[PDB]
């Protein structure tokens, strides 16, 4: 913060082995792809500054999500398909099932 | 550490009486005091308490009116005074301090007032 | 008095900046601990909270006196003016000390140098919950605890033989879970600063299965019954079974959101969520049967008559199938 | 005003055996029922303060057992300076005693 | 409410109630913000626990608090009786109106179950049955058992219908017999307890 | 009128009393109820005579508003 890149340095302490224990983290919804250091320098309006930066790249599941979002929309969809399977006697069958599946 | 009452008072039904109770070895701003009355050949009974520290006092229902307890901090004495006392309050009057666990660990020795003609 | 004495002389030329044998020797520490509960243990986060009183004790030469008594029994107000170790638990994700009415810390003295130091925590742990074979699961998750700045060459940590107690376990917080005992263990992990002397304590916690019953296992059982009594109805009013199945699947639907939102959001599937899938499934498959059912009917009555009778027999012999393989293959683990 | 209700009213007893005197109370005094003992023509003397404490001076036969409204004292080795009353008395709230117990000798 | 002294023994620190026990702890009486239950009376206790370092004093308070039901009912025993009562009005209808009764007994079903989650959802997660649980679990055995009734009235039709006007007449009087009854002892063993 | 009640109720706290919104909620879920009960009565006496039934549904259709505005203007008169 106080300190300018004329009074102070940054750097990683080894450059690529200064961060260890992020292959070991366990995130219940994402996962750790990559991570990568870096090192510059920011300028601000009252001078000029180290800066380094800690980055991971994470990656969402699939697993959850299609169970629990996407399996119920395309058996609605297909509960809304079985209607063409209905004769064009029993109007109350085929308009119920497809006003219900709309309120699904 | 020790309590000490006055000796037996002999009066007549009509009258006020005044007990005392002077303690030695501690002082009576840190403890209450309590008088208990003990008629012959019977339990124990509660007149009151006095906080000698605060000057808050309170009484057995059956006792409110008639008993009055009061305090002197500088001779560490404590007094009990009944007003108008009739002919069955022949009794036995201990003043006590309380203890540990809100016990009366420390007793007098008994001021055994008689009222007759 | 001459306490005043003592406890001023003790601290005349002393440095808490350095542990006692700061160039001869290790400390050592012994370490006890005593559980007044165990707090929810709840698994969206990850995490459980634990109140303990940390008692740890050691020996400084420092605080050596020569007197007629033998212990020196102090507040809070000299725990800050001696050395103290920094200890830190290492799966905390928040911790802290209890300051009512007074800073909840212990410090006793002892006439051979022995310091003992105890103190009042309230640790908010954390501990990975594999949430398989959920809610007929079985856990083991640490408290751990470490030197933060000495290695294992500047202090080592030791259990006593009466390391860790705990109360009375009924008046514990535990509600989904059931406490069943303990064990600890002492290792030395690999650490970019050195090697460290780690002091783990684990809980082995079982999941009662007393609330997900009557939760999750009860209702959805019951949509299942629910859905079965539309083989009962008469083929005819098709409205009316189409009415059946279409409430059995929201509910099915609603009962699995309102189910799901108990343990995180794992991309696994668990035990639980294997059963309301198979209970959609069913009231799916019976939805389904009564299309075809329906489609049929007009084609060809003689397949259609006996479908009905069918199911009604065919649909309670498979769930009571499934229900047994899943209850005996989910509580053998 | 709690009334302590002490049993029994009056008992004998020989020497050397246990012995046990009851208190009672209408409502709840939660530790604070105290024994006392007073024998003829004297002032009382605590034994027991509070439920399962003895007192400065006390012999170790004495012993007391509390709970929310029931209070037993119980004596062992009984010698011949027991024959004396025995008070139990709250102190949950404005004090009040017992009616007393008299043991005697036979 | 227990307290005593931390790093004082009993040899130490003991701790004593300044007046009289039964008035020690007072409550204020404007000092009330519950709003589920209703503060009865206080009780302080006094007593010695036995610690790894030493035998310490406690100071224990008893603050005795009984929930009030208000909420509780309109919120689950008032629509769980209404419910049953939606349920068994539909043993009124004709037989010959098979698809009315049977979203009657289905939507039922339906509001027994947002119901039982709304209700369930109010109480912390405990592993044991409580006495709203099995309230709430009678009225859906008694609203299950009027849709699998119904569903047995109208297998029973086209086939005998005297049998099936014989079991709705019976059950259109013995469900509230059996509900009525249920709720009296319901009532009189968690009232009275 | 369930759906309603539950997804608002869970708002405040767990007051035992009778709220002026838990009365108007109670006034139209027992007016709902009373409808589908009339229903039920008008399909009950359906078979036999559709006079009584007929009568029925058009008293209903003319003294259910009627007692609804009057219910309405009770309880916006007495909590104002
Ligand atoms: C960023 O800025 C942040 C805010 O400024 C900052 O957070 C602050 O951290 C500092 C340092 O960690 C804290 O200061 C210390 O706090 C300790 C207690 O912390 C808990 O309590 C505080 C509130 O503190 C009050 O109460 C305690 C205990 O009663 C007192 O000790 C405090 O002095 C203070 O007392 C007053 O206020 C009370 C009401 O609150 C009154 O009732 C009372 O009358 C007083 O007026 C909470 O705020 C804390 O919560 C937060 O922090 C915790 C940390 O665990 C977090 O987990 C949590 O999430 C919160 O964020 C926490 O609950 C104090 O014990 C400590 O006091 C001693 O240590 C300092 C430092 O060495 C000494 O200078 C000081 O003299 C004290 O030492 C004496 O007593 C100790 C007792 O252990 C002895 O060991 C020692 O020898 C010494 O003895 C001598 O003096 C005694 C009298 O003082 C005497 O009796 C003895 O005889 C002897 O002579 C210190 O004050 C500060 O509270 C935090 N502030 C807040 C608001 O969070 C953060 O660190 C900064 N971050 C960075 C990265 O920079
Ligand atoms: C996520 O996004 C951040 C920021 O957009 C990425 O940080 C960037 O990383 C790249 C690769 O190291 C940097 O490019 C490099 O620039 C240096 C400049 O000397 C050049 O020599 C290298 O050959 C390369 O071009 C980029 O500057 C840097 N950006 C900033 C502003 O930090 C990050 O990589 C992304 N993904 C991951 C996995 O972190
Ligand atoms: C805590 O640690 C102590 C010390 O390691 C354990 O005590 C040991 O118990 C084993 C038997 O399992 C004995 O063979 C050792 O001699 C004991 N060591 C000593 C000196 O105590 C204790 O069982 C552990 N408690 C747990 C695991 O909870």
């Amino acid at each position: 913060y106080g300190y300018t890149t004329d009074d102070i340095e940054f750097y990683w302490r080894g450059d690529d082995n200064a961060v260890t224990g992020v292959t070991k983290i366990e995130l219940p919804q994402f996962s750790i792809v990559d991570y990568k250091l870096i090192t510059k320098k920011v300028v601000f309006s009252t001078g000029s500054y180290p800066r380094l930066s800690l980055s991971f790249k994470l990656k969402r599941n699939i697993g959850y999500f299609i169970l629990q979002t996407y399996m119920p929309s395309i058996l609605i969809t297909i509960l809304s398909w079985v209607s063409f399977w209905i004769n064009y006697d029993a109007s109350a069958a085929r308009v119920a099932l497809g006003i219900t599946t709309v309120l699904t | 550490v020790q309590l000490q009452q006055s000796g037996a008072e002999l009066v007549k039904p009509g009258a006020s009486v005044k007990l005392s109770c002077t303690a030695s070895g501690f002082n009576i701003k840190d403890t209450y005091m309590y008088w208990v009355k003990q008629r012959p050949e019977q339990g124990l009974e509660w007149i009151g308490r006095i906080d000698p520290a605060n000057g808050d006092t309170k009484y057995d229902p059956k006792f409110q009116g008639k008993a009055t307890i009061t305090t002197d901090t500088f001779s560490n004495t404590a007094y009990l005074q009944l007003s108008s006392l009739t002919s069955e309050d022949t009794a036995v009057y201990y003043c006590a301090r309380k203890g540990l666990r809100w016990a009366m660990d420390y007793w007098g020795q008994g001021t055994s007032v008689t009222v007759s003609t | 008095g001459d306490v005043t004495v003592i406890l001023n002389n003790l601290l005349e030329g002393y440095d808490n900046k350095l542990r006692p044998d700061i160039g001869v020797k290790p400390t050592l520490i012994h370490t006890d601990m005593y559980v007044n509960s165990i707090g929810p243990v709840n698994a969206i986060n990850m995490e459980y909270t634990i109140d303990i009183f940390f008692a740890q004790t050691w020996y400084d030469r420092r605080l050596k006196f020569n007197s007629t008594i033998k212990v020196l029994r102090l507040n809070s107000n000299m725990v800050g003016k001696i050395w103290i170790p920094d200890t830190f638990f290492r799966n905390s994700k928040k911790a802290d000390a209890h300051w009512i009415t007074t800073p909840n810390r212990m410090l006793r003295i002892w006439n051979d140098g022995r310091v003992l130091y105890t103190l009042r925590l309230t640790i908010d742990a954390e501990c990975q919950l594999q949430l398989h074979n959920f809610p007929m699961d079985e856990h083991s998750c640490p408290l751990e605890f470490s030197s933060y700045g000495y290695p294992r060459e500047e202090i080592v940590y030791q259990w006593k033989r009466s390391s860790v107690e705990v109360g009375d376990t009924r008046s514990w917080r535990l509600y989904q879970f059931s406490f069943v005992g303990l064990r600890n263990t002492t290792e030395v992990v690999k650490t970019t600063s050195g090697d460290y002397v780690v002091m783990s304590v684990y809980f082995d916690l079982s999941r009662r299965m007393g609330y997900f019953t009557i939760q999750t296992y009860i209702p959805c059982t019951l949509i299942v019954v629910l859905s079965w009594v539309s083989f009962w109805i008469n083929k005819d009013a098709v409205p009316a079974r189409t009415s059946l199945g279409i409430t059995t699947v929201l509910t099915m639907t609603t009962l699995s959101t309102i189910a799901r939102k108990s343990l995180p959001k794992v991309s696994y599937v668990t035990a639980m969520d294997l059963f309301v899938s198979v209970c959609f499934i069913f009231v799916f498959s019976a939805l389904v049967e009564y299309g075809t059912l329906h489609y049929f009917v007009s084609s060809q009555p003689a397949r259609a008559a006996k479908m009905d009778s069918y199911a009604r027999i065919f649909f309670p012999t498979a769930f009571c199938l499934f229900n047994l393989v899943y209850w005996v293959s989910y509580l053998y683990l | 005003n709690i009334v302590m209700t002490q049993s029994p009213k009056s008992m004998s007893m020989s020497v050397g055996e246990r012995v046990t005197l009851s208190c009672k109370a209408s409502e709840y005094v939660g530790t604070y029922v105290s024994w006392y003992q007073q024998k003829p023509e004297q002032s009382p003397k605590l034994l027991i303060y509070g439920a399962s404490n003895r007192y400065t001076g006390v012999p170790d036969r004495f012993t007391g057992s509390g709970s929310a409204t029931d209070f037993t004292l119980t004596i062992g080795s009984v010698q011949a300076e027991d024959l004396a009353d025995y008070h139990c008395g709250q102190s949950y709230s404005y004090p009040t005693f017992g009616a007393g117990t008299k043991l005697e000798l036979k | 409410l227990k307290f005593g002294s931390y790093a004082y023994t009993r040899a130490e620190v003991v701790y004593e109630w300044t007046r009289e026990p039964a008035r020690s702890v007072v409550v204020a009486e404007d000092g009330s913000r519950l709003n589920q239950y209703d503060l009865l009376g206080q009780t302080v206790d006094s007593g010695i626990v036995q610690s790894s370092t030493g035998e310490y004093v406690v100071m224990t308070t008893h603050f005795h608090l009984k929930r009030k039901i208000g909420y509780f009912v309109i919120q689950t025993y008032l629509p769980c009786i209404m419910t049953v009562i939606l349920s068994q009005v539909s043993f009124w209808l004709n037989r010959e109106s098979v698809p009315a009764r049977t979203v009657f007994g289905v939507t039922t079903v339906l509001t027994m179950t947002t119901l039982s989650i709304s209700a369930r959802n109010s109480l912390p997660k405990v592993a044991y049955a409580t006495a709203m649980d099995w309230f709430i679990a009678v009225c859906y055995a008694f609203v299950f058992s009027a849709l699998i009734e119904f569903a047995t009235v109208n297998y029973f039709t086209k086939s005998q219908p005297a049998r099936a006007a014989k079991i709705d007449r019976l059950s259109r009087i013995a469900f509230p017999l059996l509900f009525g009854i249920f709720n009296l002892v319901y009532w009189a063993t968690y009232l009275n307890r | 009128m369930t759906t309603i009640n539950t997804h608002l109720r869970e708002t405040l706290p767990k007051i035992p009393y009778v709220k002026a919104i838990d009365m108007y909620l109670m006034g139209c879920f027992v007016f709902v109820f009373m409808a589908l009960l009339e229903y039920a009565l008008v399909n009950y006496i359906f078979f036999s005579q559709p006079a009584r039934a007929a009568a029925i549904d058009r008293w209903s259709r003319i003294f259910f508003p009627v007692v609804f505005s009057f219910f309405n203007i009770v309880y916006w008169l007495y909590y104002v």
